[PDB]
DNA sequence: ATCACAGGATGTACATATCTGACAGCTGCCTGGAGACTAGGGAGTAATCCCCTTGGCGGTTAAAAC
DNA sequence: GTTTTAACCGCCAAGGGGATTACTCCCTAGTCTCCAGGCAGCTGTCAGATATGTACATCCTGTGAT
């Protein structure tokens, strides 16, 4: 009889699917071959990636006494991180908004 | 020998 | 009368991610959108540097060694070393498994 | 046939815009000149999603196909796919 | 005497405004028989998804308002507190669309 | 007496491309090599474009009207309508013959 | 009584020579100085080739020569002529780098 | 160990550089300013670089290695492969 | 006679009560992922060569510094 | 305009390693079978949207004053 199924996912600790990950590698066209740590390393880092991003949604979203993420509360996040702003600098969050910004030169004579 | 109509 | 034709999307893994970081928050549909558009642009990304790294050596195969230089090129600082560590931390578990 | 659909982007929606860019004061001349650039981006826009949807033997232009323009031209969108 | 308030406050209250808020600042119906109008240049009987527009709609917001703070900045370079065309077209020449 | 690996490059049909265009004229190695790396860059956008573009439809063939829609994207205007022209031509006379 | 030029003339004159020119004007021997320097942050004992030390160069005198266009274009909406490094701030800030 | 090799960059060659850039004239801050410039932009290059030329195993970073690091960041560079 | 408060008006942040619809949870099932093997070639590794990178050294003067 | 210096060039020399070739093995594509993880579909319910009234925050102009 064969071994009870064990999703490679549950093997590396990780929660994203290696299973899929390895799929769409193998027919995105990318080479010819995929190696077997690949994908387990792929899923680790857009795990990481995620975490990240929900992490400072979710703390913008309890400063702004909500329990539910919203785009808003990602679009703060993305752009309040030097690096994820960096890493997202040319992408446009839909209903994200922009952030609190007003020039010093514009603001009255105290 | 070879002339293009893009610039006529 | 008939289901329609499924349609894969990363939501239950960003749902089990944000429950792991955010055990009482939740998620909008549009963040989960926008969550799964995030996800698969950087897989999208990765890919692609680590196929044109394969080109590049005249390789046809990509491995963990492949995407972590990938990793290295396109996420910036912090992201970067920290990327590669949780990703050969998963590699080094995995291997040890089976 | 539509026609002078451009005025439809009145002066209050360009000040409203112009208002989340952080602009305390704004031109008469602004709004001509916006309504323009407004005209050749959506131009840029619409061109490359027609030309992915009659590539996909279409009538319909889809959410992707824009999505797909945006990306092409270095405007990636979220939310939409 | 009614009230009024000087020349510039009511400008910083609708950029705090407009800066908190979230949603769409154009009126849907103008902007979809825009794209309607743009679209009929380029093929004939073109029909239109609901979210396509949308999108385009977010997109071309996000857009404008990064235009209007590129020449928000060029117009504070020239020490001026107005933005003018000029400042438009500095702005999208340092960009690169001219 | 170690000969030198092959390695290919298009500067005998860019030289042919010359002289079509104008017999009495020459090209150096740096405007050659510029060339090359010209007409490789151009191959990349326009197969990338193809391959997304059947990715997209959810096709496994790359065909001439994949490359046409990738050539119509990637070239502005007159100089895309003229190579669409070429393409076209060429792909019927190469279809006539055999 | 000895001839002098009056200031700007010899500045009209260096742009004229240096726009019809095309060699490289910042010295190798410095420049490849300075790429070992940064390198040396990365990679202990690195090698260059000559090759890949003059597309470095290459790059990096074009990057400036655009970033001195925008920056003359920057001063000049200034109703200026001299370029300030508030000038080359607002340039890098509209282009997207800092 | 080298150092202090952003001094290279003398006066002068940035004089040269504004000139091709149409720069009438400079005031005595602007080196500086092109020098911390050209350092990041250098220290981007090089590093796309080196990781590329870790990656290929080598110890000598090639030509191709900056021409894939600039491709990279968008500064696509012809005669060099 | 030009400058701090007084106070009025407007707007906005802040409890509070309704309600709803969108989100989170449960269910059935099927298709895609997992287990278990085989074949074959892509790649890791060892040996070698020569070339091309690095190091040095002296003379000239154009360019850098003042 | 004057003084200084190191960039450049020509030449020589050593060797590190990039590139090639040979060999071999083990890692992955491929296939078959099996099963359970995830997706479409419902459904209930509570977080936030919507009034709604209220307590400040802030702006602006009059005005008393040292």
């Amino acid at each position: 009889t064969r071994a009870k199924a064990k999703t490679r996912s549950s093997r590396a600790g990780l929660q994203f699917p290696v299973g899929r990950v390895h799929r769409l590698l193998r027919k995105g066209n990318y080479a010819e071959r995929v190696g077997a740590g690949a994908p387990v390393y792929l899923a680790a880092v857009l795990e990481y990636l995620t975490a990240e991003i929900l992490e400072l949604a979710g703390n913008a979203a309890r400063d702004n006494k909500k329990t539910r993420i919203i785009p808003r509360h990602l679009q703060l996040a993305v752009r309040n991180d030097e690096e994820l702003n960096k890493l997202l600098g040319r992408v446009t969050i839909a209903q994200g908004g922009v952030l609190p910004n007003i020039q010093s030169v514009l603001l009255p004579k105290k | 020998s070879r002339k293009s109509m893009r610039q006529s | 009368k008939r289901r329609k034709t499924r349609k894969e999307s990363y939501a239950i893994y960003v749902y089990k991610v944000l429950k792991q970081v955010h055990p009482d928050t939740g998620i909008s549909s549009k963040a989960m959108s926008i969550m799964n558009s995030f996800v698969n642009d950087v897989f999208e990304r990765i890919a692609g540097e680590a196929s044109r790294l394969a080109h590049y050596n005249k390789r046809s195969t990509i491995t963990s060694r492949e995407i972590q230089t990938a990793v290295r090129l396109l996420l910036p600082g912090e992201l970067a070393k920290h990327a590669v560590s949780e990703g050969t931390k998963a590699v080094t578990k995995y291997t040890s498994a089976k | 046939v539509l026609r002078d659909n451009i005025q439809g982007i009145t002066k209050p929606a360009i000040r409203r815009l112009a208002r989340r860019g952080g602009v305390k004061r704004i031109s008469g001349l602004i709004y001509e000149e916006t309504r323009g650039v407004l005209k050749v981006f959506l131009e840029n826009v619409i061109r490359d999603a027609v030309t992915y949807t009659e590539h996909a033997k279409r009538k319909t232009v889809t959410a992707m196909d824009v999505v797909y323009a945006l990306k092409r031209q270095g405007r990636t969108l979220y939310g939409f796919g | 005497k009614p009230h009024r308030y000087r020349p510039g406050t009511v400008a910083l209250r609708e950029i705090r405004r407009y800066q908190k808020s979230t949603e769409l600042l154009i009126r849907k119906l103008p902007f979809q028989r825009l794209v309607r109008e743009i679209a009929q240049d380029f093929k004939t009987d073109l029909r239109f998804q609901s979210s396509a527009v949308m999108a385009l709609q977010e997109a071309s917001e996000a857009y404008l308002v990064a235009l209007f703070e590129d020449t928000n900045l060029c117009a504070i370079h020239a020490k001026r507190v107005t933005i003018m065309p000029k400042d438009i077209q500095l702005a999208r020449r340092i960009r690169g669309e001219r």
